[PDB]
RNA sequence: CGUGUGGCGUAGUCAGCGCGCUCCCUUGCAUGGGAGAGGUCUCCGGUUCGAUUCCGGACUC
């Protein structure tokens, strides 16, 4: 669909989105999660309370996908001939990006109880005493204009983070 | 005038050159 | 039992090396990307299935080793507690992604 | 005195005068057309070598030893090439290397004739022979990386010189003939395979390495007569058809695209793994099979049931256990099959593999035939003691074959049986399997370590396979999970779960079998290392104050060469002169405070009416602390005694340079701040320096001294230069302490004594820095370089430069040039070089530092080289032990004997394996120190780069050592190489096991 | 009373040359060139078609 949308007009892509790759990347993430939940629900059709019969299904899915990608790469190692190779690379790159995204957000979300409490700062700084140099220089003075934008970004990105957490829960 | 080194004569023998290097110090 | 004795023997040199001396998220993540992360995530899924279906006491040890394997680079990062640093790193990671 | 080479000229016993060697050089140059400005360079090189060797031995012994080292001895490379590629004597050398254990038209006859011819040469002939090789080595450019090509060229030229063709020619050969007609075509071949000419430029072409010919693939053609026979002229005629004396004249018609080919090729990596390390899978997998089959009756038991406890016949246990032999044989066959696809088919040594296959199949057969007889149903139904004796016999045949294939190396299995006239070996034994043997206590230690490791590992693995696996195997293999299954396939997926589980259990145990030998290796080494401490008598429990109180006597016995000196002074007046030097050196580096120094020096403040009270021991004996502590500690280990600094040899320190910063600019000092960072990082040094400023003092001088202070704390070249120029002051101090008659006789003329001390210290030590971009620095970089030449007048720098082409639209000319601090200033602002030598083109073809060192390597002097890098540092107390470090190559205190004496034989000689590398610590080792004669005659000091040099030196026949009282202040693709292929398939078993479990 | 004009310094006709930034490329450190991007004039309100500009209030120094 992306390639059929006026591929003969280069400036049209710049008019619409110079970096539509990120857009399709987000779309691919969404569809991967949705198709996951579809399998979760189809497996729970018989399973109103059974949590054991979908985990191994997830594992099986992931392994089969990796096998398919590996086979395609090995075949490619040995008109639209070159576009075929380009698309084979592109799909694999996109799938890797989606997996990395999910894993990274999963890692980040788990740290929340650590930062919720405010006393962790000094107790972590005890490690600075444990460190051999144990020298810290005061931060350079920042203008209040630098402070305003900093607070705005902190509020905005915190809101986005909590939105992602809400989606995942 | 020497071919590889234009600043030296052609007929200068090696011992002349070592003596010159000695006098350069 | 056997695997943990072997791992301890191989891990003594690191303890010896490091017990005598007493970062943005994007580069830190990319450094361990493709090495002991994807394999770990794949492994904790299977470990979770085995744990839920049938509970064996020694698997309690395994939940230790893998967990630390993911949490080592981040526990040792300086000033990871600060709100401003964490949210700035979040911004930087998001921008590196896109 | 006041003479350049005092150990040769000022002696009256010299067999050949200086004015008789200069005209030998001049005559060769006139006859074969060398360059003049390289003849001068090599005359200087040769004379310094003679001086260095004649200062601890007689002049005639010096000339004879040099001739033995370069052309005529068993430590020569030219002799080895001559015996392999001319007399065709490789297999006999292999046999001799094999049978040296019992030894200690024929090889003895050829050696007898060679010694007879070399024993009757005049000294003039020896000077001529050495001179021709050095002259050839000085032009060879990139052909220096390929030694056997150089040997071929030298032989051809020598054959031409003695002919009646040369000695009747009238006019001389035009200058520059050797480089134009002989050397440039080979360089053109080499370059025409990494680059191509596109639109008038050289652009690197991309192609697979299996079609690129490197240095080694050229080098290996000149190892066999079969390669020499392929060289063809433009007429289509062979080179070797001409009479011997005419081949050098035509050596410009040879076409090198029709000659050179590839000799070793790469493949997938697991094939390399399977072939290189077969001796380890043979010994793990076969024993695992033995153990698993003996303790697992269920698979070969008729109507097996633990309730009835019926066992199968013992014949079945032995016949089942006796498949370890077939498993080992199969592994060896697969290894040979994988090896056959590395080497070209018609190249010499590739027939051997074919024969090796046949024998292997035979063994496979004899080890599979009899077992079938037991498993045939004809003797199944009839119990006989014949079946029992057959099984019992085949068990020990299987044990025998497992041991045999675990011990013997793959290359060299059945060489003693062929007795054929053709090649018996896959690779050349002269240049690839010449390992230096072990002698003494370490030879038995190596056997004992490995015996202990493997005995413990096997006896322990059996008792953890017997019980963790006997009951699961018996239960999971006999249960019946009776179900309907899935009728699309059937029940075949519900009776098979227990057995799939059993297969997985066994596979994990099989994998775990490999991880136990590593543990036992670690444990046994640590116990042996602890146990050897008592014999070594290492004392760490002694108080720190118990080293410092013994320090003076150690200084007197191990730093000074006091034994030679006639005893005329008290040991305090000698130790004072060293201790005070160390302390003041530390003080001046802004590293100790004014009040700290007085606590430590020897003092003369007490009264001079009584000479005894003049000197008093310090209060200490009754960064700085770390240095002094390591100094005192390292002095406790055994140290070899020194020579007087008038007998010590010459050595060079060689450094590369590209893109590093010589000095810090003012912008990087006042902008971003660096100064504040450093002050916050080194505060006490900053306050000491500002105290120093008020002690003495736009302010240009303050600017420059601040720049110096800031440069002596960062990644700068000046830091390294200033650190490593401590050898000079160390040698001056040692020379003046050791003999006081000179200091007495000069009597107040401090200037004359300074000139004397500098003159002696100048001929023992050289510094060399190689900059490849001095031709195109911008003006401030040039200003820095000129400043360095001003601070240290004796430093030397080598660079590259370019000239416009002689004819229009052709290639520009390229030269390599040398300068130092005594060359005058030209009106152009540049300095005139001492030497300019023309090359055949741009020398930098591949990335790295190896090509950087190869072009400046023709300007080194001495006998030993120290290889450092851009960021390294040194200290005076460490530089004070150079004599003891250099005495570690085992050449300084040995007696001299005639190499060509009729009575000697090869087995009695004690000079067969020289030391090639010495590495320092706080067969792998980074090479700090290098034996220059050994190294520079067999390829470079480095190769396209450090571990490969160590492995090549080992394969060629040298030894590598480690020094424990010196410190150096330094701060995937391997498995597909030839070196692993040669090491893995030819080492004896114990050395192989030591090599494998490290890297 | 004065006062937070792009990240800083700011200047001003009833939003600027610099300076960083951001991108590209050359040169072994840079430098130089081409291209573009970052601004409510402390903040909150009133008047004026329109307010840094005329005024009222608020915070900091
Ligand atoms: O990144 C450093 C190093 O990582 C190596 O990867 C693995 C390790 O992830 C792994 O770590 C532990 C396991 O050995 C053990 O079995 O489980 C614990 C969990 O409790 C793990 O933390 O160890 C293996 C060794 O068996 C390593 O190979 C890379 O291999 C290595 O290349 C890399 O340098
Ligand atoms: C909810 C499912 C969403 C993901 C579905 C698509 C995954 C597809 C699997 C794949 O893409 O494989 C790996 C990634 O594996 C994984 O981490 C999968 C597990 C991630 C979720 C763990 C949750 C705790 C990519 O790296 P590679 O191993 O291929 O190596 C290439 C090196 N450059
Ligand atoms: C990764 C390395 C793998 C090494 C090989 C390990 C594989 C071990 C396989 C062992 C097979 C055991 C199969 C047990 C069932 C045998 C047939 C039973 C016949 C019967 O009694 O019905
Ligand atoms: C995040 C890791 C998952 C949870 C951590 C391990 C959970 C295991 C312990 C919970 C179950 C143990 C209690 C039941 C044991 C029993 O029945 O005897
Ligand atoms: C670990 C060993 C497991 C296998 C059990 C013993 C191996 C032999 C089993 C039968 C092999 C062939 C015997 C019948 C075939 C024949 O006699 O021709
Ligand atoms: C190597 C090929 C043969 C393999 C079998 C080796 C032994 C063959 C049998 C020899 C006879 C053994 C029994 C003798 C008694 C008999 O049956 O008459
Ligand atoms: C390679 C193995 C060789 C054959 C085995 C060794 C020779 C023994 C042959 C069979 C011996 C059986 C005993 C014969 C005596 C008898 O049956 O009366
Ligand atoms: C299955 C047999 C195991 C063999 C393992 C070898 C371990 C011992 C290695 C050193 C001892 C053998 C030394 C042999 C010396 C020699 O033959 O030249
Ligand atoms: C170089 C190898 C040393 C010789 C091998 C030593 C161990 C071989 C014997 C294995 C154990 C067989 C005896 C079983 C009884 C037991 O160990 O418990
Ligand atoms: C290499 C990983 C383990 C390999 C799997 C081990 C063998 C699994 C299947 C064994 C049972 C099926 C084959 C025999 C037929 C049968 O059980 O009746
Ligand atoms: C049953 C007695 C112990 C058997 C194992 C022996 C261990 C040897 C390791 C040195
Ligand atoms: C009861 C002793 C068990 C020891 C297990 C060690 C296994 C070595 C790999
Ligand atoms: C206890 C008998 C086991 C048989 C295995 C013998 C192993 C020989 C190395
Ligand atoms: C398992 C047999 C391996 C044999 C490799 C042969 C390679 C020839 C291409
Ligand atoms: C029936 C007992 C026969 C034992 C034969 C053992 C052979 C050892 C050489
Ligand atoms: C090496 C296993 C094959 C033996 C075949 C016996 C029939
Ligand atoms: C008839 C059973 C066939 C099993 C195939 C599984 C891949
Ligand atoms: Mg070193």
């Amino acid at each position: 669909f992306c390639m059929g949308m006026s591929c003969c007009s280069g400036p049209l892509f710049g008019m619409c989105c110079k970096k539509t790759g990120s857009v399709m990347a987000g779309i691919a993430h969404g569809v991967a999660v949705i198709v996951h939940i579809a399998f979760f629900i189809v497996m729970w059709v018989l399973e109103s309370f059974n949590f054991v019969r979908m985990l191994i299904g997830v594992v099986t899915c992931i392994q089969c996908q990796r096998l398919i990608f590996h086979c395609m790469t090995a075949l490619m190692l040995t008109a639209w001939t070159q576009p075929s190779r380009e698309l084979t690379a592109k799909v694999i790159e996109l799938s890797e990006f989606a997996a990395d995204f999910v894993l990274g957000h999963v890692i980040l979300i788990c740290q929340l109880p650590l930062i919720i409490i405010p006393k962790i700062d000094k107790f972590h700084s005890i490690m600075l005493f444990w460190l051999k140099p144990s020298r810290q220089i005061r931060p350079p003075i920042y203008s209040l204009k630098q402070t305003r934008l900093r607070k705005r970004m902190v509020k905005k990105y915190c809101s986005l983070y909590f939105l992602v957490l809400a989606i995942f829960a | 005038a020497d071919i590889s080194n234009p600043t030296r004569a052609r007929d200068e023998r090696p011992l002349d050159t070592i003596r010159s290097f000695e006098y350069a110090v | 039992l056997s695997i943990f004795i072997v791992f301890w023997i191989a891990f003594v040199p690191i303890v010896v090396q490091e017990l005598i001396e007493r970062i943005p998220f994007s580069i830190l993540y990319s450094r361990f990307a493709g090495s002991a992360i994807y394999m770990g995530a794949r492994s904790m899924l299977m470990l979770l299935f085995g744990t839920v279906a049938h509970w064996q006491a020694p698997l309690l040890w395994f939940w230790a080793s893998l967990s630390s394997l993911i949490f080592a680079p981040f526990v040792f990062n300086p000033h990871q507690f600060a709100w401003e640093d964490f949210f700035l790193d979040y911004r930087d990671y998001i921008r590196w992604l896109s | 005195p006041n003479e350049p080479y005092p150990a040769w000229t000022a002696d009256s016993q010299s067999p050949v005068s200086i004015e008789q060697i200069e005209d030998i050089f001049i005559d060769l140059t006139n006859r074969l057309g060398f360059q003049r400005d390289s003849m001068r360079n090599m005359f200087d090189h040769f004379m310094v070598l003679l001086d260095s060797r004649s200062s601890r031995m007689s002049p005639d012994q010096a000339l004879l030893s040099l001739h033995a080292d370069y052309i005529g001895g068993d430590t020569a490379n030219y002799k080895k090439w001559y015996f392999a590629a001319q007399l065709d004597m490789d297999d006999e050398i292999g046999f001799r290397n094999m049978s040296l254990g019992k030894l200690s038209n024929s090889l003895e006859a050829a050696d007898f004739r060679w010694k007879a011819k070399m024993n009757q040469l005049s000294p003039l002939e020896r000077v001529r022979h050495i001179a021709l090789y050095l002259l050839c080595w000085g032009e060879a450019n990139q052909v220096r990386f390929t030694a056997e090509c150089l040997c071929f060229i030298y032989k051809c030229a020598l054959d031409y010189l003695d002919s009646p063709l040369c000695q009747q020619r009238q006019e001389p050969m035009p200058e520059g003939d050797f480089l134009n007609r002989v050397i440039t075509p080979i360089y053109h071949f080499i370059r025409n395979q990494v680059y191509e000419i596109v639109d008038g430029r050289f652009v690197k072409r991309e192609r697979d390495h299996n079609k690129i010919v490197g240095y080694d693939d050229l080098n290996q053609l000149f190892w066999y007569p079969e390669g020499i026979a392929k060289i063809v002229l433009e007429d289509g005629t062979k080179l070797i058809e001409l009479p011997l004396e005419e081949r050098y004249l035509r050596l410009g018609d040879v076409v090198w695209d029709d000659v050179f080919f590839k000799t070793y090729k790469e493949t997938r990596t697991w094939l390399h793994l399977v072939t290189n390390f077969n001796r380890i899978w043979v010994m793990h997998i076969s024993i695992f099979w033995m153990y698993f089959a003996y303790n697992s009756p269920t698979f070969y038991t008729h109507n097996y049931q633990q309730l009835v406890d019926n066992q199968p016949l013992a014949a079945y246990k032995w016949a089942s256990c006796a498949l370890g032999g077939t498993v080992a044989s199969l592994i060896q066959i697969v290894a040979t099959l994988c090896e056959w696809s590395f080497v070209p088919r018609k190249w010499a040594g590739a027939q051997h593999l074919s024969r090796r296959f046949w024998f292997l199949c035979i063994i496979f057969g004899i080890n599979l035939g009899p077992i079938i007889f037991v498993f045939a149903y004809d003797k199944d139904t009839v119990y006989s003691t014949a079946a029992h004796v057959v099984a019992a016999v085949m068990f020990f045949v299987a044990v025998a074959t497992i041991i045999f294939f675990s011990i013997m190396p793959l290359g060299g299995l059945f060489t003693s049986y062929m007795k054929k006239s053709t090649r018996r070996y896959v690779a050349s034994q002269t240049f690839t399997a010449a390992f230096a043997p072990l002698h003494g206590l370490d030879r038995w230690m190596s056997y004992l370590v490995w015996v202990t490791v493997f005995a413990a590992k096997y006896s322990e693995s059996y008792y953890f396979l017997v019980l963790s696996l006997r009951d699961p195997i018996r239960i999971l293999s006999t249960t019946a999970m009776r179900c309907t299954g899935e009728y699309w396939w059937g029940a075949v997926l519900c009776k098979v779960q227990p057995k799939i589980v059993l297969g997985l259990v066994i596979a994990t145990d099989f994998i775990l079998f490999f991880l136990d030998t590593y543990l036992w290796y670690i444990i046994v080494n640590t116990i042996f290392s602890v146990g050897k401490s008592f014999y070594l008598g290492i004392s760490i429990l002694t108080p720190w104050r118990n080293i410092f109180t013994r320090l003076p006597k150690r200084i007197y016995s191990k730093i000074l060469a006091t034994t030679d000196m006639e005893i005329k002074y008290k040991p305090k007046v000698l130790i004072s002169q060293v201790w005070n030097a160390i302390i003041i050196s530390m003080y001046r580096e802004h590293l100790l405070a004014i009040d700290h120094v007085q606590k430590l020096l020897y003092h003369q403040v007490p009264s001079e009416i009584e000479g005894k009270r003049t000197l008093r021991a310090p209060t200490f004996f009754v960064e700085a602390e770390r240095r002094i502590s390591f100094f005192a500690q390292s002095l406790s280990t055994p140290i070899p005694e020194p020579l007087p600094v008038d007998n010590m040899p010459t050595f060079t320190v060689l450094t590369p340079h590209y893109a590093e910063r010589i000095l810090l600019s003012l912008r990087e000092i006042i902008r971003e701040t660096l100064l504040e960072y450093l002050k916050q990082l080194h505060p006490v040094e900053w306050e000491c320096f500002v105290k120093d400023t008020k002690i003495l003092a736009a302010a240009p001088e303050y600017t420059l001294r601040t720049r110096i202070w800031a440069s002596l704390r960062s990644q700068t070249l000046y830091r390294t230069i200033s650190g490593f120029m401590n050898y000079s002051r160390a040698i001056k101090l040692l020379y003046r302490v050791e003999n006081p008659e000179i200091v007495q006789m000069f009597g107040g003329n401090a200037e004359g004594l300074e000139r004397e001390l500098e003159k002696m210290a100048r001929r023992k030590f050289k510094f060399l820095v190689s900059m490849q971009r001095l031709a195109k620095f911008k003006p401030h970089e040039l200003e820095n370089a000129e400043f360095l030449l001003r601070a240290y007048p004796d430093l030397q720098i080598a660079y590259l430069d370019e000239e416009p082409p002689l004819t229009e639209g052709e290639e520009p000319r390229i030269y390599s040039a040398l300068i130092d601090g005594h060359c005058e200033i030209l009106d152009n602002g540049r300095r005139r070089p001492k030497f300019r030598v023309q090359l055949s083109g741009n020398p930098i073809l591949g990335d790295g530092k190896s090509d950087n060192q190869n072009h400046a390597l023709i300007f080194y002097r001495g006998e030993y080289i120290q290889l450092i890098d851009a960021n390294q540092d040194n200290y005076l107390e460490e530089c004070l032990k150079i004599r003891s470090v250099l005495a570690e190559f085992e050449e300084l205190n040995v007696e001299q004997v005639n190499p060509y004496a009729p009575g000697l034989r090869y087995e009695e000689q004690t000079t067969n394996h020289p030391v090639a590398i010495v590495g320092a610590r706080e067969h792998y080792g980074h090479p700090d120190f290098i034996n220059a004669t050994f190294m520079t005659t067999r390829g470079g000091v480095s190769k396209a780069e450090d571990i490969y040099a160590g492995m090549n030196a080992m394969l060629r026949g040298g030894r590598i050592k480690h020094c424990e009282y010196y410190q150096c202040g330094k701060g995937g693709e391997q498995m597909l190489s030839r070196e692993y292929y040669y090491l893995g398939t030819q080492l004896p078993v114990d050395r192989f096991l030591t090599f494998y479990y490290a890297h």
